């Protein structure tokens, strides 16, 4: 049966193993003899399966670690709400959202940093924020600072409860592996219980507190006069005054006259003209429908009662001629190995973050967020980066599963075996695809540069010399534009105005606009595809060739991350799947960097801007994307050089912090190249010279210093490279968008 | 505050963070009380 | 030089060249490097022990 | 033992793979490894995939001595099979018995083995390169 | 005075820099109303700016054609406060630091578990070493004379030449 | 092919031979060592140069030592 | 069922007998292509391959070439095709010289005489195919 | 004269280096 079964008091509570630093691993528990011990203590900190063999113990450690992480996240939600409560201008922004710059952080006057408390409107001096939390709270219906303070206190209480839960579920009552492996009940409760009831509760909150407050705010009622949420929750007369369908009660729900709730449950679509964002009635209907969908989906898998599915049987039933045994063994793999689950979950989380980035900008969900140009850019770019990082984590943990938890006795003649048996074909064909795609997509840019420099615009791959029109994307956009009448008759507007339709604008600034697709869009989209394909090549090759290869038949024996297998065979450098991830992180970094550059330039040139009373559409850069994005010279001039002005000229102003971070991120990006290009042998010899200098003075340490390991040097170089590049883009985008928008 | 927790607080990273915290606070307070000292 | 004695290594290629180590064992005949010197300073491989000959060691302190 | 192979032993049951020899083991040199198993059971090939070693005699073809030795280490340390023999097969069909050349694994000493590549002084006593400059020898 | 620079107190460019910063602060002051925390903070900040400029004028710093203070580091005692006195202060502090580290290392090397003492610092004696390193110049000189500072090189690991 | 050499600082601990993935090394009788055995390389032509012998050697400096040299199909370890 | 089995009943050869690799369609088309066709001499193999490649090589130069919007577009395309074919037959000749150094068998693509016959066939065929495509493209209004 | 750029630049920077590449490849693929 599916049952609760836990062991009591499995681990005592004591600081003795806090004092003992390297207790978790057998080798580290001995104590230090070189400084590599210190690094390995951090490297192997959360490698539970290397520490303990018991899957039960690994699961318990993971469960309590999840609790600790949730405590951290609750403290983070608390910081956001509390800073909005105290050190902010949320009330001023709520009164006047368009002119007030949102700010929820204040520096102290010590060393001249007080200038960073710039003019953000509302009689408030502080650092402008770009996280969209102000718009989030306006959507939620928060109109006072006491609400922010009290939800911050609640978040702190939840963080304390989560720390307590993490301690309790490891030191007092830890579950068993039998409890952990109840995947069917876990799926049922996560679908119906977590997602379904979360959506249902949020739909109720929206219907009862967000629709009335936001409708009154859009009407013009100032926040002081707004009736409080507790009054709105039970005052059915006021809710009938606002939405007439509420006077009918819940009888139109229990009887299936659901059409009576059409006023506050809508399928309007488009964007609200007042706030320039999605209709909150639409969002409430959305969350209600999703609650129903998830509760329906969560009753699929078997439990104590006879009804339900078995994922084992579902997988085993799917086997084809070209797949042999098919999905046999995958249920056991995913029930026994945590790394496989981590790989799948990280992949889907990253793809979801990217999909979130794509959806939020095209369909602004929060009020006055579309006009808040820094918020849109910041959220899109952030979620893109998080998505790429999660995808590479997925690849890494797939490789870890392959190295450690793979077994042919289990996975004989199944899909995993059949994939490993033609990995060579897979990687060779992806290699050809990568070469072809990169050659075409980048050589079109290079051709454009060559012909422009040769003074031959008639020979360009431009919109007027040799057109490469995205006919299929244009067709899909046309279908979406015509959808509200023909293929979605109950929809009163298009899902997103990017496909087509009217120009939504709040005050002078433009919320959303149709985004045209031409030759430059074709080129940059194929560039995106090329970058994604090369990243997939690197990561998939690392995962497939983690067990072994033609170069190293016994690569699994060496481990997951190892420096090499010597200079033999002409050199076996970075053969490890870890090193494959190390290289794929550079490539997802390049991919996401080009994606965010495309987003920034396209939205600045074609979407964001201002519209006058007559209708004079004036964009930030002036539509230069369509004619300058055809060349790498144009990318270097009209995007990087042109928009770096607001960063470099920021000294002596509130964005001077962005200027400093621009320089510092540049410095760290360059500092990374030392680790990336150099090698441990030189550094160990230099440390030997320095150690002689210290020993001459009788102060050479007992913990002998050593150059960093090879894998560690690669990791440090990659981390510094990513930090420097991402910080450079962060400062550049934030300074540019805050200055111009 | 058993001997084990005192030992843990005596560990190298905790001590580094504590001492550099005190040092940074000392420098910042000296800046507040004697600000803009581009000289002696 | 003598078991339990502190001896300075004089082998040029040793990680412990011109450094002290405690003698733990001296073997009989056979071994071209009968003395077994034990150190506390692990070399790059990790070992803290090695076999040396009597000519490659110079006593600094006796047992 | 001897420089000969039956060349008809039943092979492990394997569904094929892309990791095998490619237009060079048949032109330059192939390798074979033959062992005996007490039970028909599943193992991991050096080339990617899973195969079933048969009950009793088993024979496998490969392209690298490293691949053969890796499979041998797998067989020894998982299935405790320690009767494997490794052969090199030339395009002219000569067969050369390589790994257990004395009939016992190299890690165990034998009385008849003679030393190849042995130096009578410590490592830090080789001549300098300037001494062997413009001579065909090397400093070891 | 020297290098063609002039004292900052009698520097027209320095006075204009002060006036320009003051005008910038007063210009940004227009957004905030009288008596608010932002207004009072800006008033404090402008007072601080004027005090800083007056202090630089009084200290005797030399201002160049750019109108910024230029520190003369050549060893003349007229401009000792620019480098020489801060230099001595840092040298004393850094000596204190290094002597505390070295003396604690000398203590720890004699401990039964020096490797573990390196990570886990014996704080009661570490504080003592830090306090006692205040007199490092005499202590280092004493160790030099007694010969217990610089180990003979015939006792330090050296790579094959 | 690479040149594999063994010096008389060998202690006969027979770990290079076990680390060997190509059967290049083998223990032979020897009078010098207490264990009575010394590593030797009668099959240097099969050497690839991964230096697992050097990694596994516990001597203060390596009794077994490999010098990379003329390359071959076997030394490169090419399946083709 | 199982449509992926060992290649030629050899599990240890680096190949798989997939439908793509070993289907009757693939076998028929490949074996009937000129380079594999039974009974064709090396001269005819080269001839067929040459005409085949020469017919299509003119097109990219004709339409996407620099002088596409010029009265001599097709002439420039034909000249470009001739140049590219000259480079290709030079590549063929040097490949034969480098590969089939010492050979006397002949009548075989893997021999010097056979590869030379193949290269001659390719060269003449490709020149003729470029010219034929020129002639057809001049009179494309016929169709 | 102004003839000579046309005569010499393509001869020296298409024909001669292509022939040199052919010759070097053929020579390095001897024996
Ligand atoms: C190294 C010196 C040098 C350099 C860099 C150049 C460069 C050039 N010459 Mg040349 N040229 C040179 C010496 C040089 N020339 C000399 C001394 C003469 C004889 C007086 C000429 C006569 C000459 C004529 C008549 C013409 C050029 C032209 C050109 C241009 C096209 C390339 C060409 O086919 O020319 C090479 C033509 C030759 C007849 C071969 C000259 C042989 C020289 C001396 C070889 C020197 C080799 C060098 C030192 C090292 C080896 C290089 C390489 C193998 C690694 C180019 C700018 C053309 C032009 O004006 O285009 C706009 C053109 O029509 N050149
Ligand atoms: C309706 C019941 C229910 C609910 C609400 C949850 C909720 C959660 N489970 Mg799940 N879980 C359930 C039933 C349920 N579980 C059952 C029946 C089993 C046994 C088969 C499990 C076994 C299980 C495991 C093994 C793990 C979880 C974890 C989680 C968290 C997932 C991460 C996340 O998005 O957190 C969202 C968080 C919130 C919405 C905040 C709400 C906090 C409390 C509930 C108030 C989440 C709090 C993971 C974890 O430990 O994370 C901490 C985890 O590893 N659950
Ligand atoms: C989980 C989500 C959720 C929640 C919590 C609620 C909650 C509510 N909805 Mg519903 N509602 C939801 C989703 C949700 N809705 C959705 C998705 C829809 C769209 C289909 C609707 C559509 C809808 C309509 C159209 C209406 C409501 C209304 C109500 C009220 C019903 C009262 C009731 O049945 O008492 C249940 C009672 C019991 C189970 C018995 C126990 C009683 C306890 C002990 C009383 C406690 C009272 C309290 C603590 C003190 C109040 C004191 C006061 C002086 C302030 C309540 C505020 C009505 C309303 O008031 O609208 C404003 C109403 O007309 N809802
Ligand atoms: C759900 C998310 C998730 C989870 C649960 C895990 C879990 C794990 N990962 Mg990780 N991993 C993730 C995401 C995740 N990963 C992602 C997104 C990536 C892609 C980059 C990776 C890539 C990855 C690799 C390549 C490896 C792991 C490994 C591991 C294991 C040990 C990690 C450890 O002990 O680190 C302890 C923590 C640290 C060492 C600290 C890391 C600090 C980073 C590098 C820098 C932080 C910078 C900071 C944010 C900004 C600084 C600002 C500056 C101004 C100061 C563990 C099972 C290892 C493993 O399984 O080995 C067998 C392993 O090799 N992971
Ligand atoms: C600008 C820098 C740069 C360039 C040009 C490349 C190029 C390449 N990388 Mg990448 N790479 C880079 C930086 C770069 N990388 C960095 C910094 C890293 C370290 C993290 C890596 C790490 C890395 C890995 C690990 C992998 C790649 C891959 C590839 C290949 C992708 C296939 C492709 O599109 O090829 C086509 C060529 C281009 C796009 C270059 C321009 C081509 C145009 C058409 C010019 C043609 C000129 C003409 C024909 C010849 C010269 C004329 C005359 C002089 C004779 C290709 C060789 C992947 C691969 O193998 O792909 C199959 C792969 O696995 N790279
Ligand atoms: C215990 C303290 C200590 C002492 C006395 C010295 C002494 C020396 N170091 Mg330094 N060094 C130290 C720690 C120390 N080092 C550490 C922790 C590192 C690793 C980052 C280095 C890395 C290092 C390098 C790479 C080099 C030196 C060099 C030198 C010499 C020149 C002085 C200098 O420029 O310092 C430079 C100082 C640093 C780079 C940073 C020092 C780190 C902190 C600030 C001090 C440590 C104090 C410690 C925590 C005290 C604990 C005691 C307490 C418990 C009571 C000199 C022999 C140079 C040399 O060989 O010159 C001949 C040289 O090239 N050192
Ligand atoms: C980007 C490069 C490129 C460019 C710009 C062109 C340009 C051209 N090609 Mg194309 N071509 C290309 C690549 C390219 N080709 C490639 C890669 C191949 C091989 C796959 C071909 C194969 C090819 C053929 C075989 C023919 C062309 C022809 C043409 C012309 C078409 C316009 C015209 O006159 O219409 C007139 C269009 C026609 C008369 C119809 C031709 C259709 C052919 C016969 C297709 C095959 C039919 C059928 C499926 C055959 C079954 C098999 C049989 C054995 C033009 C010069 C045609 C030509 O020479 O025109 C005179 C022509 O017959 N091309
Ligand atoms: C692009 C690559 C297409 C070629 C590789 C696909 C080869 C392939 O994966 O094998 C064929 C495979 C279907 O195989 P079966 O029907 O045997 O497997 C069904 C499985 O779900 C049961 O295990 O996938 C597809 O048909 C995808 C076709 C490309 C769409
Ligand atoms: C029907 C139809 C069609 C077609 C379609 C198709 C052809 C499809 C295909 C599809 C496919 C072709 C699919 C696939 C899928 C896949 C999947 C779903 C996968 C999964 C995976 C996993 C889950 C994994 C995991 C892992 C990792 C990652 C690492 C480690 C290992 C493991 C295994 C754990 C069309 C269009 C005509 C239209 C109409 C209808
Ligand atoms: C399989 C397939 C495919 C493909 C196809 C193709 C690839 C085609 C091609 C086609 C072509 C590509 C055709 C061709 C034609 C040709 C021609 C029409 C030629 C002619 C020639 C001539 C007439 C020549 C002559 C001459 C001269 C003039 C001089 C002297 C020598 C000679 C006699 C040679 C597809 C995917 C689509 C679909 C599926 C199936
Ligand atoms: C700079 C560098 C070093 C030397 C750098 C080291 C050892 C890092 C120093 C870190 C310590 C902890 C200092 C941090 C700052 C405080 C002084 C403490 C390596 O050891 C190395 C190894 C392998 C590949 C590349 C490299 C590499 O690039
Ligand atoms: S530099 Fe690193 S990867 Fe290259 S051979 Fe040496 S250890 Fe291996
Ligand atoms: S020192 Fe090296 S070669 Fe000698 S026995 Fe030990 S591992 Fe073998």
């Amino acid at each position: 049966k599916v049952r609760v079964i836990v062991d009591k008091d499995p681990v005592a509570t004591s600081f003795e193993k806090w004092a003992q630093p390297g207790h978790f691993s057998r080798t580290l528990a001995k104590g230090p003899k070189t400084t590599t011990w210190i690094w390995n203590l951090h490297a192997d900190a959360h490698d539970f399966d290397s520490q303990t063999s018991s899957l039960e113990d690994i699961s318990r450690k993971i469960f309590s670690a999840h609790f600790g992480q949730l405590a951290i996240i609750f403290l983070w939600v608390s910081q956001a709400y509390f800073h909005g409560a105290r050190f902010s201008n949320y009330s001023a922004w709520l009164l006047n959202p368009t002119s007030i710059k949102p700010s929820a952080q204040v520096v102290w006057p010590v060393v001249g940093q007080e200038i960073l408390n710039g003019d953000v409107g509302g009689g408030f001096s502080g650092v402008q924020i770009t996280s969209g939390v102000f718009q989030m709270w306006r959507a939620s219906g928060i109109t006072n600072e006491t609400e922010l303070y009290w939800t911050a206190m609640g978040g702190l209480m939840m963080s304390a409860l989560m720390v307590f839960a993490g301690w309790f579920h490891y030191h007092k009552a830890a579950p068993k592996l039998e409890w952990f492996q109840n995947v069917e009940s876990m799926m049922n409760h996560h679908l119906a219980g977590l997602l379904g009831l979360g959506c249902l509760s949020w739909s109720g909150h929206q219907i009862h507190i967000s629709l009335p407050i936001n409708k009154l705010l859009d009407a013009g009622v100032a926040p002081q006069e707004i009736p409080l949420p507790h009054e709105l929750l039970f005052n059915q007369d006021l809710m009938a005054q606002l939405y007439p369908s509420f006077k009918k009660g819940l009888l139109p729900f229990f009887t299936l006259n659901w059409g009576e709730y059409s006023d506050f449950l809508t399928f309007k679509g488009g964007l609200n003209p007042i706030t320039g964002s999605l209709w909150l009635s639409d969002t409430a209907h959305h969350h209600l429908a999703l609650a129903v969908l998830f509760i329906f989906a969560g009753h699929m898998y078997r439990t104590n009662w006879g009804i339900g599915h078995s994922m084992k049987e579902i997988l085993e039933a799917h086997k084809g001629p070209l797949t042999g045994e098919g999905h046999k063994g995958l249920y056991e793999i995913l029930t026994t190995s945590w790394h496989a689950q981590l790989a799948i979950n990280l992949a889907m989380m990253g793809s979801l973050s990217i999909i979130v980035a794509h959806h939020m900008y095209a369909m602004p969900p929060y009020p006055y967020i579309a006009v808040d140009y820094p918020t849109q850019l910041s959220l899109f770019t952030h979620h893109m980066w998080i998505g790429g990082f999660c995808v590479c984590g997925a690849a890494a943990h797939g490789a870890i599963f392959m190295v450690r938890d793979y077994s042919p006795v289990q996975s004989y003649n199944n899909l995993l075996d059949r994939v490993l048996r033609h990995r060579d074909a897979i990687i060779s064909h992806l290699n050809w695809v990568c070469i072809f795609l990169g050659t075409h997509s980048f050589g079109l840019y290079i051709h454009n540069d060559t012909m422009r420099a040769l003074g031959r615009p008639q020979d360009m791959f431009s919109d007027k010399a040799i057109q490469l029109q995205p006919i299929f994307a244009k067709w899909v956009q046309s279908l979406h534009t015509l959808a509200p009448g023909n293929t979605a008759p109950n929809s009163l507007a298009t899902a997103s105005y990017a496909f087509g339709g009217d120009v939504v604008a709040v005050n002078g600034k433009i919320a959303m606009m149709p985004i045209q697709l031409g030759t430059a869009d074709f080129l940059v989209h194929h560039i995106h595809a090329f970058t994604i394909h090369v990243t997939v090549l690197i990561l998939l090759k690392g995962v497939l060739f983690a067990r072994s290869s033609r170069l190293i038949p016994d690569k699994a024996n060496l481990g997951f991350r190892f420096p090499c297998d010597g200079p033999g065979r002409g050199g076996t450098c970075q053969v490890s799947a870890w090193d494959h991830i190390f290289l794929g992180l550079f490539w997802m970094y390049n991919c996401i960097s080009v994606v965010i550059f495309h987003f920034s330039w396209k939205m600045q040139s074609d979407v964001w801007g201002t519209i006058s009373e007559k209708g004079k559409i004036t964009h930030i850069t002036g539509g230069n994307f369509a004619n300058s994005a055809l060349t790498i010279n144009g990318w270097l001039r009209d995007f990087l050089w042109s928009q770096a002005s607001q960063v470099i000229q920021s000294y002596g102003s509130a964005l001077s912090a962005y200027g400093i971070i621009f320089l510092g991120a540049h410095f760290i990006w360059a500092f990374s190249l030392m680790f990336l290009f150099s090698g441990r042998g030189y550094w160990q010899e230099l440390i030997e010279s320095v150690v002689w200098a210290h020993n001459k003075l009788k102060l050479a340490p007992a913990i002998q210093p050593r150059a960093l390991s090879i894998t560690q040097g690669r990791a440090v170089g990659l981390a510094h490279y990513l930090l420097g590049g991402i910080g450079t883009t962060w400062s550049f985008f934030l300074a540019r968008i805050i200055s111009v928008g | 505050m058993s001997k084990d927790l005192l030992k843990y607080l005596s560990t190298a990273p905790v001590l580094l963070t504590a001492w550099m915290s005190l040092t940074a606070g000392m420098i910042i307070e000296i800046q507040r009380f004697f600000p803009d000292s581009l000289s002696f | 030089i003598e078991r339990g004695s502190k001896v300075r290594v004089l082998r040029p290629e040793s990680y412990w060249f011109q450094e002290c180590g405690s003698v733990a064992t001296i073997a009989k005949g056979g071994d071209r490097y009968p003395v077994v010197v034990r150190f506390e300073k692990v070399n790059y491989a990790g070992v803290a022990t090695n076999n040396f000959a009597l000519d490659e060691l110079g006593e600094v302190e006796a047992p | 033992t001897s420089d000969v192979l039956n060349l008809q032993i039943p092979t492990p049951t394997f569904g094929g793979s892309t990791g095998g020899w490619l237009r060079a083991a048949e032109i330059e040199e192939k390798y074979a490894i033959t062992w005996t198993s007490k039970k028909e059971q599943i193992f991991e090939m050096p080339t990617s995939g899973a195969a079933i070693m048969q009950k009793g005699e088993n024979l496998l073809y490969l392209a690298k001595k490293e691949q053969c030795l890796a499979l041998s280490t797998q067989l020894r340390t998982l299935f405790k099979i320690s009767d494997y023999k490794i052969y090199r097969i030339f395009p002219n069909s000569e067969v050369q018995y390589l790994h257990p050349k004395d009939g016992v694994f190299p890690e165990k000493l034998n009385e008849g083995r003679i030393g190849v590549g042995n130096v009578g002084y410590s490592i830090g006593k080789n001549p300098n390169p300037v001494n062997v400059k413009f001579t065909g020898k090397n400093t070891f | 005075d020297v290098s063609g620079l002039t004292p900052c107190k009698d520097s027209a460019v320095f006075k204009k820099r002060l006036d320009g910063s003051v005008k910038k602060l007063q210009a940004r002051l227009a957004n905030y109303t009288e008596g608010t925390p932002a207004y009072l903070a800006l008033e404090q900040q402008i007072d601080q700016t004027k005090a800083r400029f007056a202090k630089y004028g009084d200290k005797g710093l030399l201002c160049g054609a750019d109108g910024l203070p230029h520190l003369i580091a050549d060893g003349r005692p007229d401009h000792a406060g620019e480098f020489v006195i801060p230099a001595f202060g840092f040298l004393y502090i850094a000596g204190w630091i290094g002597w505390a580290g070295r003396s604690y290392l000398q203590f720890s090397k004699k401990t039964d578990k020096p490797n573990e003492n390196e990570i886990i610092i014996n704080v009661p004696v570490a504080l003592g070493m830090m306090s006692g390193a205040f007199l490092w110049p005499l202590a280092a000189w004493k160790e030099l004379i007694n010969g217990q500072l610089l180990v003979p090189g015939d006792e330090v690991t050296v790579s094959p030449r | 092919s690479h040149s594999v050499r063994v010096y008389d600082t060998c202690i006969g601990c027979t770990q290079c031979v076990r680390a060997c993935p190509c059967d290049v090394l083998e223990m032979v009788p020897w009078d010098g060592c207490k264990a009575g055995q010394i590593a030797s390389a009668p099959r240097a032509e099969d050497c690839i140069g991964c230096k697992r012998c050097e990694t596994a050697c516990p001597t203060d400096f390596l009794s077994v030592r490999v010098y990379l040299g003329s390359e071959t199909t076997r030394s490169l370890g090419l399946t083709y | 069922s199982e449509f992926v089995k060992p290649y030629n009943n050899d599990p240890f050869v680096g190949n798989l007998s997939t439908p793509v690799t070993t289907s009757t369609a693939t076998k028929l088309y490949l074996g009937n292509l000129p380079i594999y066709r039974k009974g064709l001499s090396p001269l005819l193999r080269g001839l067929e391959i040459g005409m085949a490649h020469g017919y299509f090589l003119i097109g990219p130069f004709y339409i996407l070439g620099p002088l596409r919007n010029s009265p001599n577009a097709l002439l420039v395309g034909l000249f470009s095709a001739f140049g590219l074919i000259l480079i290709l037959t030079l590549g063929l000749t040097i490949y034969g010289l480098a590969s089939f150094q010492g050979t006397e068998g002949g009548e075989n693509l893997e021999s010097a005489k056979g590869w030379r016959n193949f290269t001659s066939g390719f060269s003449i065929g490709a020149f003729g195919g470029a010219s034929v495509a020129y002639v057809l493209l001049d009179n494309i209004s016929f169709f | 004269a102004s003839f000579l750029p046309s005569i010499l630049t393509p001869v020296v920077t298409l024909v001669f280096p292509g022939l040199m590449f052919a010759l070097f490849f053929v020579l390095i693929e001897q024996e």
